[PDB]
């Protein structure tokens, strides 16, 4: 399971890194 | 109101507040430094407040919330376990990796059983 | 962020 280097949130392979960046590191 | 020393089953509520409106437009997260481990993201909340993350260990028990008007973020901690013992911090998710030094001060929570 | 209480 992948940890994010910025927030240390774990995501599974059924949600991509670029989706993490949009949802959790942009403006909701 | 005295300190963070409590016993299991007890509940506590943490707040993190800053001057101005800095937390607005940023997702916020509660972090903890338990003895032995590195940072753990315990809970997070998107910028709008529409979405929410919880670490497995605390899911069901902890609750995160934000009030951009007061520039304040909250973590309601029910049913504390001894494994919840740590220093707690809040930060911008864009800053979760920065040195503890550049973060705020942090509060101990110390659970007993 | 700065201070955390309680
Ligand atoms: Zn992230």
């Amino acid at each position: 399971v992948y940890k994010c280097e910025i927030c240390k949130m774990p995501f599974s392979v059924y949600s991509t890194l670029e989706k993490h960046m949009k949802k959790w590191h942009s403006d909701r | 109101s005295g300190g963070g020393l409590v016993q299991a089953g007890d509940s506590l509520r943490l707040s993190c507040a800053a001057s101005g409106s800095t937390f607005s437009g940023y997702a916020m997260g509660w972090y903890r430094q338990a003895p032995g481990k590195e940072r753990e993201l315990v809970a997070a909340i998107t910028s709008s407040g529409a979405s929410t993350y919880y670490a497995d260990s605390v899911r069901g028990r902890f609750t995160i919330s934000r009030d951009d008007a007061k520039n304040t973020v909250y973590l309601q901690m029910n049913s504390l376990k001894p494994e919840d013992t740590a220093v707690y911090y809040c930060a911008a998710l864009d800053e979760g990796y920065l040195d503890y030094d550049s973060w705020g001060q942090g509060t101990q929570v110390t659970v007993s059983s | 962020q700065v201070q955390l209480v309680k």
